[PDB]
DNA sequence: TCAGAATCCCGGTGCCGAGGCCGCTCAATTGGTCGTAGACAGCTCTAGCACCGCTTAAACGCACGTACGCGCTGTCC
DNA sequence: AGCGCGTACGTGCGTTTAAGCGGTGCTAGAGCTGTCTACGACCAATTGAGCGGCCTCGGCACCGGGATTCTGA
């Protein structure tokens, strides 16, 4: 059998963080998995646009930050930029 | 008694907007699928999930289409959707020429 | 197999689409519409099959073909 | 790991492998998968918030595709991110053009 | 004296503006509108003169299309005159917000 | 010098010339205003992305290229200005 | 012949198409026929527009292809009209098209 | 400083096609934009194709099917025939 | 219906700055080299699917039954 | 707005085949292993391609005139 990946477990974990006393269906699980891969592809494709459009052979957190402001609507973008920056803030401080 | 013509359509719209069930009989759909595919390549199998995916996209496309359609009818002051509405719809979407 | 897309199936789709009243020419119109649509997806889907050196048209073959043409269906390995 | 050090549930190494082996650039700078995994996790939480609210308002413990579609079409910015997008077993919002009455 | 009838010269104007391709908004007012919008997104921007004519080329192509589609909505509504409602339907159908 | 009301610098005859290129025989008076509306929404979309590419480039000169990238994001690809 | 172009029967630079397929981050590795096939496809599609545009220049009594002629060169083909449907050409404008209900009776 | 352009190859093609016909700098410009768009369309779908097949390498196979996915049907025939001739001629030459 | 002017079309000449083709320089493209791992191949096991069939039990189809819509024909504003 | 033609509707009864259970065909969907061609990396070379050049030609501009035809009597 294929050891086929999914975001299943982490989406479950995050469901507990927003609605502890709630569960999810397989049918719904797919669509959540789907949504993650599509958004990942749309952001990484924009970060690749930023890389090309700025000569640098590199995708940094800045190419992601701008790709996120490009893809997402304004309040969704503001929140996503805050969480992206907050995650990096704990992370680059840690070793 | 008799329900006035148009009264139960409102009732049915409520029923079908409330529900997420598939509206095309899956075997008649699936046989038309295999015909259209046949036209492209001979001796072709299809996953069950593959059919569903065609099914779901086809049903959702037509509902949104009918959505937009019904708008074009009411833009002509009509209640009744007609081929001209679809035509205008598609036209504006830029699907049809 | 065109009349296998039943007159009541089109009524159901139109009623979900917010339609009280359906003109008689809509049933054959919707079939031409739907044929074109399936054509388009099955064409690009097959193409991926053709490229995959497969006899089973897959879900992925369809999902790529949908996702090329706008129309992004989630749920089938998106 | 990297997820506890970033303050995330989502798998940073899975996301980073996809950034390099997805061919998006020559090199990838190691903050990118953490910033991206946090955005994916945030957007995951934003769907599941409204879908969990919908599941409760629909009186259910388990999130079905109906609850995902209703959550996505209830919100302007979800529907704007997901405009070309459609959901298996999702249905439509209830909407009737107000001219349509028995009269 | 002479006076052409209402709707005679209207088609002579369509014929004229479809034979040619030069832009139909004035350059200095359009540049001031681009400065005015851009200032509210970020203060102290600079613009390549080529960049503004891009935006104008992009915008006038956009609106001609629009009009295009708006005229079809009026015609489908049995009207010779375009109105905000035609526009509104056009945009809706195009999936515009 | 401050900038104000340059949207009304999009003039009644300029809007008419565009609707004539669009094939319009007769214009209701209420169209002119509606048009401006759409155009503002339009330019706001494109300029926000073009400025977002200019911002990311560590530039202040909005380039032909930045314009051209924005359009192509918006599914309005434009030839004549690069790319 | 030295140039990959000549070996291929092309004017288009098989070397630069090669460089760009590498610089543009599409896959790990690039084949050697991928450039040749793509360069012939670019050379074809450009020759298609230039043919229809030189014809449109003649239809304008012009010796120089200007963007008016490029718009005709797209729009006079049912199929380039689809490929470059959602594309704008600078100074291409629109074809003369007036609706049948607007004309005097 | 060296700004690279398809100006010379477009001239050669135009001169095979309409030997007595020139091209304006705008016309040119446009055509050079179209070259990069057609390159990006085909290389993007060939990259999809690669990706979708757990494949490390873009081959003219990719480019071929990508041209079949992208181009409408008569335009596809002629694009394909120039492609298939050119690869066959290149490797034997 | 004849009559006129209006805007379109056209013919010219006329003036010039944009492009056609040339040139000469440098990094891009090529002539023949390596090392390495991709992919082909091609064989394996085996879901998953094919599409045929059946019993069932709803849904499809048809005629019915009458109401409200389409949409033309008119007139005012 | 009115005036006229007739279409969609909703409802009872008569007719079909999808749901979905079921199955073996024979696979070919997907997995994995050892070989060698092919591609990335490379070296070193002079060409291929680009910007600087230069001049007028094909375009655009100005002006007179005929051509078209709409609308006024």
């Amino acid at each position: 059998k294929t050891r086929k990946e999914s975001y299943a477990i982490y989406v479950y974990k995050v469901l507990k963080q927003v609605h502890p006393d709630t569960g999810i269906s397989s049918k719904a699980m797919s669509i959540m998995n789907s949504f993650v891969n599509d958004v990942f592809e749309r952001i990484a494709g924009e970060a690749s646009r930023l890389a090309h459009y700025n000569k640098r052979s590199t995708i940094t957190s800045r190419e992601i930050q701008t790709a996120v402001r490009l893809l997402l609507p304004g309040e969704l973008a503001k929140h996503a930029v805050s969480e992206g920056t907050k995650a990096v803030t704990k992370y680059t401080s840690a070793k | 008694h008799r329900y006035r013509p148009g009264t139960v359509a409102l009732r049915e719209i409520r029923r079908y907007q409330k529900s997420t069930e598939l509206l095309i009989r899956k075997l008649p759909f699936q046989r038309l699928v295999r015909e259209i595919a046949q036209d492209f390549k001979t001796d072709l199998r299809f996953q069950s999930s593959a059919v569903m995916a065609l099914q779901e996209a086809s049903e959702a496309y037509l509902v949104a289409l009918f959505e937009d359609t019904n708008l074009c009818a009411i833009h002509a002051k009509r209640v009744t959707i007609m081929p001209k509405d679809i035509q205008l719809a598609r036209r504006i979407r830029g699907e049809r020429a | 197999n065109i009349q296998g897309i039943t007159k009541p199936a089109i009524r159901r789709l139109a009623r979900r689409g917010g339609v009280k009243r359906i003109s008689g020419l809509i049933y054959e119109e919707t079939r031409g519409v739907l044929k074109v649509f399936l054509e388009n997806v099955i064409r690009d889907a097959v193409t991926y099959t053709e490229h995959a050196k497969r006899k089973t048209v897959t879900a992925m073959d369809v999902v790529y073909a949908l996702k090329r043409q706008g129309r992004t269906l989630y749920g089938f390995g998106g | 790991t990297r997820s506890s050090r970033a303050g995330l549930q989502f798998p940073v190494g899975r996301v980073h492998r996809l950034l390099r082996k997805g061919n998006y650039a020559e090199r990838v700078g190691a903050g990118a998968p953490v910033y991206l995994a946090a955005v994916l996790e945030y957007l995951t939480a934003e769907i599941l918030e409204l879908a969990g609210n919908a599941a409760r308002d629909n009186k259910k413990t388990r999130i079905i595709p109906r609850h995902l579609q209703l959550a996505v079409r209830n919100d302007e910015e979800l529907n704007k991110l997901l405009g070309r997008v459609t959901i298996a077993q999702g249905g439509v919002l209830p909407n009737i053009q107000s001219v349509l009455l028995p009269k």
